[PDB]
């Protein structure tokens, strides 16, 4: 029932059409085998002579070329399309894979993302394809035997016609078998595989305790029901194949039988009957792989159904409207308090952060967890619970995304890099409206020429990963060169490394010096070089702001960021 | 918005001893550093004593071991304590919250004979 | 090939002569079948004869009954060794899984060891079970039809008994081509999932720049890459079978053709014309099957020597022979200096850290580095590179590892819970030698009733994993009632969590305040109780003892402790 | 084992100045706390100062602000200067390392 679902794979007819045509063909032809042999039995040699068996050794070759030049194209051009819809489908959920809100991506499902997206799409069109090659090759073949059977006989092709539905539904309750015994097997691999995971991770335990002993006799008993279990699966699959194959014999000495009465005799040519039975056995191939075209069609839509519930999920809420060129203004926390998902914990308590534009803040913290999650609020990777962060008078869940997320600049330690030339990992996104004048004079304005031009290719040497890359020593001294080329309103540094890099930081703290000239920059900051400048500074502990203030009139004041700076003199 | 109240006495003998209150209110209060601040009639403001989210104390040097500080936790107020008074220390006295760039009271003065 | 193999499943030679016994059957029924199909034919139509087409369907039947029970018995009793084999080499492999040293399962491990392992095995045994199938099956096949053609004719047979031979190794070459399709396409299959993945590690960027427009184009690249590789091999696929075929026909129009081109010739009737043809198109398969062989010992062989590099490749170094009853004394560290396998920077710089008997030493780090590392070498899960751990005026590494581990309880939070009965995790491997009225006793001297009555068997409730599982302070609990049963000498505390002080914490230091009344005993600390109460403490910054003391005598001495000791007030 | 090895003068006027320097060597210098401890005749030791590995130095009670220490790494050696010295002043003096429980050097008095 695939009814109002055609026009998915429209485009692609010719494809379909020409495996239609070119794969009837080539049942038509296995057809036309059997027909051919019965007048090479009767017609060559009871009749005394020659004049058959010099055609039919070049009609059986022709036959059998004209039979693989058919499977041939039929498999490609079916496969073809089987291709350019797995495309269509992975390249359309992909692209909703980038809009899908960060949340998911925080470590709740990406380990097998790719793969769970990749495999699972290529047995969508893999089963579906097949029940394709299946129904119509092997449902044509039924057609030509049965015509083949009538045109030389009149009363076996009947009993024929009556018997092999009971064959079909012995097949049809057989493989039921199979399928049943498959799922409760399925639940004692189960606990078995969770028990022999078990006895491991605490190796540790298990040396301790001086215990070997036991650990090999459990692992003896699990085994054992391991061993018993693939016992009982072989067991039963052993079982499908003779029980049809025996109910099939059965119809085959049936019809066999009617081949005694006196009636039946004298249609019977020693060929006709040679042809007919031919038929009857090539007929059971067709006849056991169409009965179970439901499990293939099942598989499909099974896969179908588990990336149809993914397709359409949530997204990132896009609301508001109002749009951005350049927020040069002050942007204010208030009674902001916000929680990660899949916690309980508040990560934020009530707080009151109050950036002057052009200026900057620093959020020096003892703990390292607790102030990264603001750097995930102002630019709305995530959304707050209870709060509003009001930018220029307005609020960030009434600006829309493409501009918001325009105007901050996530110069880090850990950047991640493109896999494309330099030139393009700096003014990426936009290399249409940026000239190389720009990207050469602010990749030397970063400080960051001189270790290009060093390198082989230069302005066209990858550095992404699969590339030749660039150490953790100039990832973020290239994220630099892109925050000056864009020229972004707002920055949030996370100086990630406790310390600067060995011979590095002549660079590092001079390229940042030009990039916090101007600029209102909030930076997440745990090294006395920028905190020392910074312009009034605030502490997080754990939950909250503790003691905000500018460092020369703080140190007075003892509280927690003295406290903290003398164990990180 | 965080608020506070301040309660403190007034003209008292020299070396003596006297007790001073800060209500706080609208606050996270367990964890926020609270602090005390003194100004003289010429001089700037200038902190004497600090609390911390641990019960840290802290003194400047010109009055070490001579007042003390605490929390209350059911209550949210804090208590600052001094003894030995000194007419030298004849100022206004502030309290304080949140650092030294973070938030004010009203302040109260105290005059020491 | 393998001489060697056979004393190796010796011991189920019965199953395997079973199987050949039972199996040759198998191929004898269609060659029996076939045969039979000429007295249908002459002899049944030819003539007038009814006699033999009256019982020919009984014995159609017949040999189908013997046909479906050898494929049953030779498909059980030949997956009854499969499973043997593969359980006894899972559990001589296991066994040896349970001797490598702690380094091992740090990390080197993936996760996927176990499937690793499973999979390996499951696959050895079935590649080369199904190798024995198909040689011995399709070999009978093969000797079955040649008597056939021998016993019914004179020219045709030896036709084919030349012609065969080039099918076959049309076969081979044929493979062969596809087979290298299979790692040309496979090499770029690899990069280009790798090149798909590359995008989505780092898409905060994405979303931060603003760039979807130059991601969405980019997977249509790699999509693109990715239907042109399955394109190319399926294209591969659909040439290797319909060759062959073509091979192979050509064969049969050339027995066409010498069955009818001289007169010495044409002395086979009707019926044994059919038999011979009907043998042809019948022995393909074997003759695909029997010239396919060898890649299948190939799976089984590669994943065996896969199975043979792991099986004897390291264990723990088991050295010297002295053996210890009980060491109760003072174990000593001196000049130790140890080096984590995989890094460079030492982690334990000169130490020497002495542990007077009876007395208790507490390590006291902020680090959480270079301590916990400590209770990895008094113990010998790793062996140290420069130095001596003397034991009793002995070293670590002349004590028998079977002995030395005996007086060492590591009673931490985070203990692997056996999932088993309680009063088995409390008396771990020595039920045997331990009477529950020790169990009964400790149980309470642990304090630990009050998770033993409220629960709903007690001494035989399940509680590890797939059991009822209890709490994590609660397998502490358990921790510190395995300790006291087997009053081991050498003790080492972690004091993990520190989080359920509702009550919880107090029956903890409860507990705990007699398991150290004796017992020299290690404890990496971080609770100012246990700290307090210590004998000597000894702090470890980052690589090296830094200075040692008693907390009542080092307080005045500012120090590192005391500097700690302000912030974790 | 470590060694270590005191330099020190004797007996000079009230009110002057002086500096104190201890050698230490065979062990790991950089990062071990080091500290100065003194004993009285009759009143047993008592700490004086010390360092840490952030050189957060500390002077115990008595003199704050009055004396400071300092440790040189190239020469592996801490230097240990006095100023404002009393009469009360006059003990046994020694340099110390890896806390109080650790080790001790000969030591040399000071008047
Ligand atoms: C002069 C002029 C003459 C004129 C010429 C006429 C020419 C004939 C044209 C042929 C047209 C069509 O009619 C035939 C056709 O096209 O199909 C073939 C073949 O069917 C097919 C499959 O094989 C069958 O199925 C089973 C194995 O298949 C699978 C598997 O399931 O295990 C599936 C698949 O695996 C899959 O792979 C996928 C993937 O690889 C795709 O890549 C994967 O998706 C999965 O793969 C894996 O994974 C799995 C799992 O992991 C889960 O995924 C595993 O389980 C797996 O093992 C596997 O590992 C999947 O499973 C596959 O790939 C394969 C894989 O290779 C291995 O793994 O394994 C076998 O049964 P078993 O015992 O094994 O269970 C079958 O063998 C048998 O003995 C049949 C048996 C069946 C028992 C029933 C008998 C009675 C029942 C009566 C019913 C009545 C009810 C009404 O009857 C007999 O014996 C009795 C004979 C005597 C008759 C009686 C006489 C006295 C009365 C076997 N059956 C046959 O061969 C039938 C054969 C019969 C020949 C025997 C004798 C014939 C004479 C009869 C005498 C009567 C005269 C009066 O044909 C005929 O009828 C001939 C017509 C008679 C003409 C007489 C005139 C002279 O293969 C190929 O197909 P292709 O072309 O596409 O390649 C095909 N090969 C060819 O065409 C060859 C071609 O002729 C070239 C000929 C040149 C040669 C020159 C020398
Ligand atoms: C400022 C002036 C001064 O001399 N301070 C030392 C504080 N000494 C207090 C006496 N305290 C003795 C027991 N202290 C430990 C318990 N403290 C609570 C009970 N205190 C009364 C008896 C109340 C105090 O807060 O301080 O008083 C808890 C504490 O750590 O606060 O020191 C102490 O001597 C031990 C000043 O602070
Ligand atoms: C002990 C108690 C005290 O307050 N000291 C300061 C005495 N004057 C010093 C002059 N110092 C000027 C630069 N200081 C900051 C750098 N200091 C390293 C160089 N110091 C000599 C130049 C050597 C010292 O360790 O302390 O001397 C770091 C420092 O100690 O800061 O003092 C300072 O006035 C600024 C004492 O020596």
């Amino acid at each position: 029932t695939f009814r109002r679902l055609w026009p998915t794979i429209a485009p692609f007819k010719a494809g379909l059409i020409v495996a239609g045509v070119a794969l009837i063909l080539n049942a038509a032809s296995d057809t036309f085998m059997l027909s051919l042999l019965k007048p090479l039995l009767d017609d060559g040699f009871g009749k005394t002579d020659r004049s058959v068996l010099v055609w039919m050794p070049l009609v059986v070759i022709g036959l059998m070329i004209l039979r693989g030049i058919t499977s041939y194209v039929s498999s490609y051009c079916i496969s073809w399309v089987s291709g350019k819809v797995v495309m269509t489908m992975r390249r359309r959920l992909f692209g909703h894979m980038m809009g899908m809100p960060v949340s998911f991506f925080d470590k709740q499902s990406t380990g097998t993302l790719l793969s769970r997206i990749t495999y699972d799409s290529e047995q969508v069109a893999s089963s579906s394809s097949g029940a394709l090659i299946t129904v119509v090759r092997e449902g044509a073949s039924i057609i030509g035997l049965f015509i083949m059977m009538f045109y030389y006989s009149w009363q076996l092709s009947i009993i024929l016609i009556v018997l092999a539905p009971i064959v079909s539904i012995a097949i049809r309750v057989v493989s039921k078998r199979f399928r049943n015994i498959s799922k409760n097997m399925q639940n004692t691999m189960g606990q078995v595989t969770t028990s022999a995971e078990q006895m491991l991770k605490g190796h540790k335990e298990v040396l301790i305790f001086g215990g070997q002993e036991v650990e090999t006799k459990r692992f003896d008993k699990v085994s054992n029901r391991m061993r018993l279990q693939g016992m009982k699966m072989v067991s039963a699959s052993s079982i499908s194949d003779p029980i049809i194959q025996l109910i099939a014999s059965l119809a085959l000495a049936f019809v066999l039988y009617a081949a005694s009465f006196p009636s039946v005799m004298d249609s019977l040519t020693a060929g006709t009957i040679t042809v007919v039975f031919s038929s009857m056995i090539a007929l059971m191939r067709p006849l056991k792989s169409l009965t179970n075209v439901n499990a293939q069609f099942q598989r499909g839509m099974a896969a179908c159904q588990t990336l149809f519930t993914i397709l359409d999920s949530e997204q990132e809420k896009d609301e508001g409207k109002r749009v951005i060129e350049r927020a040069t203004g002050d942007v204010e926390f208030r009674n902001v308090t916000f929680t990660y998902p899949g916690r309980d914990v508040p990560a934020l308590r009530n707080i009151n952060l109050k950036i002057p534009a052009g200026k900057t803040v620093a959020l020096v913290g003892r703990s390292g967890s607790g102030k990264s999650t603001i750097a995930s609020l102002i630019t709305r990777f995530y959304d707050i619970d209870e709060g509003e962060i009001l930018m220029d008078g307005h609020d960030l869940r009434e600006y829309t995304l493409a501009s918001l997320r325009n105007q901050v600049a996530l110069v880090s330690q850990n950047v991640h890099l493109f896999n494309d030339t330099v030139a393009n990992n700096i003014a990426y996104a936009r290399t249409e409206q940026y000239s190389r004048e720009q990207i050469e004079e602010a990749a030397r304005m970063a400080y960051a020429m001189d270790f290009i031009n060093k390198m082989d290719n230069g302005l066209d040497t990858v550095i992404g990963e699969n590339g030749v890359l660039l150490s953790g020593g100039q990832r973020q001294r290239i994220a630099i060169a892109r925050a000056l080329l864009r020229d972004s309103p707002i920055l949030i540094l996370d100086e990630a490394t406790s310390a600067l890099d060995t011979e590095s930081e002549r660079a590092i703290q001079a390229a940042l010096d030009e990039l916090q000239k101007n600029r209102t920059s909030l930076v997440i900051a745990h090294r006395l070089s920028t905190i020392e400048k910074a312009d009034e500074i605030v502490v997080v502990e754990d939950g909250v702001i503790v003691e905000r203030g500018t460092h020369n009139d703080l140190l007075e004041h003892r509280g927690v960021y003295a406290q903290l700076h003398k164990m990180q003199f | 918005q965080m608020q506070l109240v301040e309660s403190g006495g007034g003209l008292v003998q020299a070396g003596g001893s006297l007790r001073l209150s800060c209500a706080v209110s609208g606050s996270i209060f367990s964890i926020i550093t609270l602090a005390w601040y003194r100004q003289a009639p010429g001089k700037p403001r200038e902190n004497v004593a600090t609390i911390t989210r641990g019960s840290r104390t802290s003194y400047a040097d010109s009055v070490k071991g001579r007042f003390c500080i605490s929390k209350d936790n059911a209550k949210s107020t804090v208590y600052l304590q001094m003894n030995k008074l000194k007419p030298e220390d004849t100022a206004d006295y502030y309290c304080n919250a949140e650092g030294p760039a973070g938030y004010w009271g009203q302040g109260t003065p105290v005059t020491v004979s």
